[PDB]
C-alpha cells in the first residue's frame, strides 16, 4: 500500500550522526566509483545512499579531468546506507548527469536527466525501467533538485529548472503518479533563482528550501500541496546561509525580497532548512566564502520574523575541512513506529582538483545524521583521506 | 565615414528579446578587409564588462536596458581601423557547478566602417 | 594570446566526397573545469559567420546532420561527411578559455 | 502462472535511453569478465544482461588472443540490468559459445551450445538444470540466435541453424515446454540465409528479423505461430540495413527476392526490427561499409511496400564510435500494468584487436533503450573507454 507523509514534522533538539561512508579512505585500494554529489532516500524497510557515479574507479586512469561534470557516462547508482559507493554492491538505477529518488510505498521512483546540453530530456524510471519522458522548454540545461523529491498519498513531487545559471531561469513543479506524470505548473518567481531545492513533506504541504544564484545570499522557500497551488518567498532569517555570504552582523535580511551583497551574487551552494514551529534549523558553512566546515543554527522565528538569536549550535565539520552539498530528508512512520517524521540531514565532503590542485580527480564522501530529541554535542566527522593518491604521481 | 584621429561609435539593437532576458554576453567582433575575424570585447546584461588588451585603452562598451540597445565607442580611430563591425550573442557561464556555453549563436548584419579623409 | 594555427590555407572539395579541415592551438583548450571551449564558424560569400560546434564536438541547433567533430589538447578537426554546394565559404576556429578570444586564419573552400 | 504474450506490440515514436554497462571502462582497474556479446532479457520480476564471458578478465594476461569466438572456456553468465559484467555479482547460467535465453512465467530457460566445430550439440537448462539436448543434423556449426527467446502461453520457441556459412544452410524452429524440446520444423527458404535472427512476439505471432550472411543487403523475416506453420520473406523497405550495403538512392528493394550488391553478398551484422503497423522501426549502422554508429529509422509502409519515406530518425552513435550486434526485446504487461508490450533494443560497442590492432583482447559494452509514446531526441552515448590498456603495454 501506498505511503503516507500526511503527518507533522517532529521537533528535535540536536542530531546524532547515523552513518559514515569512509568512500575516499577506502577507495585508495578498493574498487570505489568516483562520485560528485550523493543523497539519501529512504523507503518502508531501508534507506538507501544514491549518487552519481562519473563511471570510473579511483586510481583508475578514466579519473582523468572528472572535474568535468556533465558527460554521457554518468549514472545513478545506489547502495545501502553507510556501505561505501563500491563497484560490486551498486545497484543501477538510470541513466543520468542530474537525478532525483524516492520510494512511494511501492517501488522505487527515480529521475534521470540526459542528452545534450542545449536538448536535454529527462526519463522517469518506476521500478526498474522507463515510463515517461519530460523535454527541456526553455532548451537549456534541464536540471532536477539534487537530493530526494517528496511522495504523498501516492503521488511524488519535485522541481525542475531550465534557463540560465546567472539569470532568471524558468521553474516549474512536476506531479507522477506511478512513474507517469499527470500534472505541472510553472514558478512564476520574477525577482530570484530556485535551483537545487531540498524538500521534505510536513503535514500535507511540501516545502523546500533551495538555491539562489543570482543576487541572492537568502535561501528561496518554496511550499505547496496536493494540487501544486504554491507561495513563493525567502527565508526570512536574519542570518544569511549561502556560502557567499556578509558577516552576519552586516546582513539584514528580508521574507521576500533578494539581497545580493558584495560579490556574493553569482555563486551558492545547496543547502537545507527545517521549520519547528516558526523556527528553523538552518544549515550553512563554517566559512563565508569557501565551502569549509558546517553548522548547524536553530533560529528562533527566523521563518518569519526575522530574527538572529541563535538559540543553540553545533559543529560537524571544524573549518580546516572541505565540504558540500547539503541536503533534508525524512524518515517515516514505518520505519520508526513514531505518529511523526523524523527529519534528517546529509551532508558530503568534496576532496580534488576543485581546491587541491595537484589531483587528477575529484570525489566526495557522504556523512548523514538524524534528528533526537535529546540535545547531542557534535565533533569533527571529517573525511580523512590522505592525498596524493597513487594515480596522481 | 570617420575621419582619422576622431572617436567612433555604433550601435545594435536587440528584438523579440530583451535585453536582461536570457543572461546572454553581447560581443562586438571585427573583420578587416582580407583578414579573419578579431575580438573586441563582451558586456553582461548587469554591466560587468570585458576588454581586449590591445584596444583597452580606447574602447567604452555599454547598455541601455530600456531602448534595448548596446553601444562601442572606439577613441583616436586609426587608418587601420577600418573593418567590417558585427554585434553577436553568446550565453556562457562559468561559476556555476553546471557550466555551458552556446558560442556566438547570432549575429547581426556587418557594418562597414572606414577611417578616410 | 591563444595562437591560432589552421592547417589548408585553401582546401580544393568536390560534392559528394568526404573533406577534412584541421586546427591546431598553442596551449591546450582544456579549461580547469573540464570542458574544452573550441568552435568551428563558416562564412559563406557575403554573409556574416554562421555557428557550426560550439564545442570539441557540440553540433549546433539548425546545422545539417553532415557535420562532426572531434579532437583534445591541442590538435582539433572538423569532418565533413558529405560535401555539397551549399559548403563553400570560410571556415574559422576559435576558442573561448582566455579573456582575449582569437579566431583561425581561415580556411577556404573551393569546390573543383 | 505462465507468462502471457498474445498482446500486440506497443506503438512508440522515439527510443530514450534505459541504462549503460561501461564495463570497460570500470573494467580498467574493476574485476570484469571479457565479453564478445551481450543481449537482454526480461522476466516478470526484473531484467537481465546475458553475456558469453570468455573465461577471463580484462588486463589479465589469459585474455590473450580472445579473438576466437569458439573455445573451450566460453560460458553464458547472467547479472541484473544496468551492472558492469564484474567477477562477483555474475550468476552462471550454462556453458556455451552461441546462447539464447527468456522466461516463460516460472523459471529461466537458457540454451547453450557447445563441443567441436563439426560435432556440436545444445543444453537445454531450465531452472538451473539440464533437462534435454538437440544434436546437429548437418554436423557444421550449430548456432541459435544470440539474443532472448520468445515465449507465449508456456512455450518458448528459438531458432537455430546448421550449414555453410556463405552459403545456403538448414534453418530450423524449436519449440519447448518446461525446458525439453516438443516439437521441430525446418524452413524451406532456398533463396536466402538466415543466421541470427532477433525475436519479439506480437499478438500471438512470433516476428523476427534476421541476418542474411549470402548474396543478400536486406532484412530476411520470418512468422511463425502456436503450431509453426511460418511465412519466410524479406523485409520490403527500400533503405536497405545491413552492414556492407550500396547507398540508400542506389537501392531498389523487394519483398521476396535477395538483392545482392558490390561486394556486400558474404558479410553481414545482427540487427533488428519492429513492426508498426506497416511502418519498421529498422534500426541499422550509420557507416555503409563497417560498423560504426547507429541509426534507428521509421520507414513508412517500410514492412509491405518497398516504400523509402523516413518519417522519422534518431542517432544513438556518431560516426567516429565503433558498434556491434543489435537485438530486440520486450518488457512484458507483469512489469508494465500496460495493455501491450513495450518494445525495447540493445546495442553492444565492440573494442579490440578486430579494428584497434595494437590491444590483444576484445570486449563489448551494452546500451539499452525502450520505446516511448512521446518523441524523444538522440545523443551519441558512446562507449567511452580509453586504449590501450596496461596490460597491453
Ligand atoms: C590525464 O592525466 C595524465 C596523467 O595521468 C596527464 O598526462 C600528461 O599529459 C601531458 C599533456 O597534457 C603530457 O605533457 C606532454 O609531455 C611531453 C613530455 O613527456 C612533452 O612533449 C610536452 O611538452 C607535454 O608537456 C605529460 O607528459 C603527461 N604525463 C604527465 C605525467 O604529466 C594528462 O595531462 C591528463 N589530461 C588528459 C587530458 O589526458
Ligand atoms: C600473447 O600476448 C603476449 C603479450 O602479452 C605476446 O607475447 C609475445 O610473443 C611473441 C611470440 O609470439 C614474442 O616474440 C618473440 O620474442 C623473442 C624476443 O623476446 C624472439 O626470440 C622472437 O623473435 C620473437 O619475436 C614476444 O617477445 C612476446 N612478448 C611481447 C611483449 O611481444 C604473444 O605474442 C601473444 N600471443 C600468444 C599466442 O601468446
Ligand atoms: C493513510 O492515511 C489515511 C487517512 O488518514 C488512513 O486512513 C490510512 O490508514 C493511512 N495508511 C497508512 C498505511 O498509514
Ligand atoms: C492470459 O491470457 C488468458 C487468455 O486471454 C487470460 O484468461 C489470462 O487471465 C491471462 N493471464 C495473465 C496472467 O494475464
Ligand atoms: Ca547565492
Ligand atoms: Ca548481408
Amino acid at each position: 500500500e501506498f505511503l503516507n507523509n500526511t503527518e507533522p514534522l517532529c521537533n528535535v533538539s540536536g542530531f546524532a550522526i547515523v552513518s559514515k561512508d569512509n568512500g575516499i579512505r577506502i577507495g585508495s585500494r578498493g574498487h570505489v566509483f568516483v562520485i560528485r554529489e550523493p543523497f539519501v532516500a529512504c523507503g518502508p524497510t531501508e534507506c538507501r545512499t544514491f549518487f552519481l557515479t562519473q563511471g570510473a574507479l579511483l586510481n583508475d586512469k578514466h579519473s582523468n579531468n572528472t572535474v568535468k561534470d556533465r558527460s554521457p557516462y554518468r549514472a545513478l547508482m545506489s547502495v545501502p546506507l553507510g556501505s561505501s559507493p563500491n563497484a560490486y554492491q551498486a545497484k543501477f538505477e538510470s541513466v543520468a548527469w542530474s537525478a532525483t529518488a524516492c520510494h512511494d510505498g511501492k517501488r522505487w521512483l527515480a529521475v534521470g536527466i540526459s542528452g545534450a546540453d542545449d536538448d536535454a530530456y529527462a526519463v522517469i524510471h518506476y521500478g526498474g525501467m522507463p515510463t515517461d519522458v519530460v523535454r527541456s522548454w526553455r532548451k537549456q540545461i534541464l536540471r532536477t533538485q539534487e537530493s530526494s523529491c517528496v511522495c504523498m498519498k501516492g503521488n511524488c513531487y519535485w522541481v525542475m529548472t531550465d534557463g540560465p545559471a546567472n539569470s532568471q531561469a524558468s521553474y516549474k513543479i512536476f506531479k507522477s503518479h506511478k512513474g507517469m506524470v499527470t500534472n505541472e505548473r510553472e514558478v512564476s518567481f520574477q525577482g530570484g533563482h530556485i535551483e537545487e531545492c531540498s524538500c521534505y513533506p510536513n503535514l500535507g504541504k511540501v516545502e523546500c528550501v533551495c538555491r539562489d544564484n543570482w543576487n541572492g545570499m537568502n535561501r528561496p522557500v518554496l511550499t505547496f500541496d496536493e494540487d501544486l497551488n504554491y507561495e513563493v518567498g525567502y527565508l526570512c532569517a536574519g542570518i544569511p546561509t549561502d556560502t557567499p555570504r556578509v558577516q552576519d552582523n552586516s546582513f539584514i535580511g528580508s521574507c521576500t525580497n533578494a539581497v545580493g551583497g558584495s560579490g556574493t551574487n553569482n555563486y551558492g551552494v545547496k543547502g537545507f532548512g527545517f521549520r519547528q514551529g516558526n523556527s528553523v534549523w538552518a544549515g550553512r558553512t563554517v566559512s563565508i566564502s569557501s565551502r569549509s566546515g558546517f553548522e548547524i543554527l536553530l533560529v528562533e522565528d527566523g521563518w518569519v520574523k526575522t530574527s538572529k538569536n541563535v538559540v543553540k549550535k553545533v559543529e560537524v565539520l571544524n573549518n580546516k575541512n572541505w565540504s558540500g552539498y547539503s541536503g533534508a530528508f525524512t524518515i517515516p512512520i514505518t520505519m520508526t513506529s513514531k505518529q511523526c517524521l523524523v527529519p534528517c540531514f546529509w551532508l558530503e565532503m568534496i576532496r580534488g582538483k576543485p581546491e587541491e590542485r595537484t589531483s587528477i580527480w575529484t570525489s566526495s564522501s557522504s556523512t548523514v545524521f538524524c534528528g533526537v530529541s535529546s540535545e547531542v554535542p557534535g565533533w569533527s566527522w571529517d573525511d580523512g583521506a590522505i592525498l596524493p593518491f597513487d594515480i596522481d604521481k | 565615414l570617420v575621419k582619422p584621429s576622431e572617436t567612433l561609435s555604433l550601435t545594435c539593437s536587440v528584438s523579440g528579446e530583451s535585453i536582461s532576458s536570457g543572461g546572454y554576453y553581447w560581443t562586438w567582433i571585427r573583420q578587416h578587409p582580407g583578414k579573419g575575424l578579431e575580438w573586441i570585447g563582451n558586456i553582461f546584461d548587469t554591466g560587468s564588462t570585458h576588454y581586449s588588451p590591445s584596444l583597452k585603452t580606447r574602447l567604452t562598451i555599454s547598455i541601455d536596458t530600456s531602448k534595448n540597445q548596446f553601444y562601442l565607442r572606439l577613441n583616436s580611430a586609426t587608418a587601420a581601423d577600418t573593418a567590417v563591425y558585427y554585434c553577436a550573442r553568446v550565453g556562457y557561464s562559468l561559476e556555476t557547478d553546471r557550466p555551458y556555453y552556446f558560442g556566438l549563436d547570432v549575429w547581426g548584419q556587418g557594418t562597414t566602417v572606414t577611417v578616410s579623409s | 594570446d591563444i595562437v591560432m594555427t589552421q592547417s589548408p590555407l585553401s582546401l580544393p572539395v568536390t560534392p559528394g566526397e568526404p573533406a577534412s579541415i584541421s586546427c591546431r592551438s598553442s596551449q591546450s583548450l582544456l579549461h580547469s573545469n573540464g570542458y574544452t571551449y573550441l568552435d568551428w564558424y563558416l562564412q559563406k560569400p557575403g554573409q556574416s559567420p554562421q555557428l557550426l560546434i560550439y564545442l570539441a564536438s557540440n553540433r549546433a541547433s539548425g546545422v545539417p546532420d553532415r557535420f562532426s567533430g572531434s579532437g583534445s589538447g591541442t590538435y582539433f578537426t572538423l569532418k565533413i561527411s558529405r560535401v555539397e554546394a551549399e559548403d563553400v565559404g570560410v571556415y574559422y576556429c576559435m576558442q573561448a578559455v582566455q579573456t582575449p578570444w582569437t579566431f583561425g586564419q581561415g580556411t577556404k573552400v573551393e569546390i573543383k
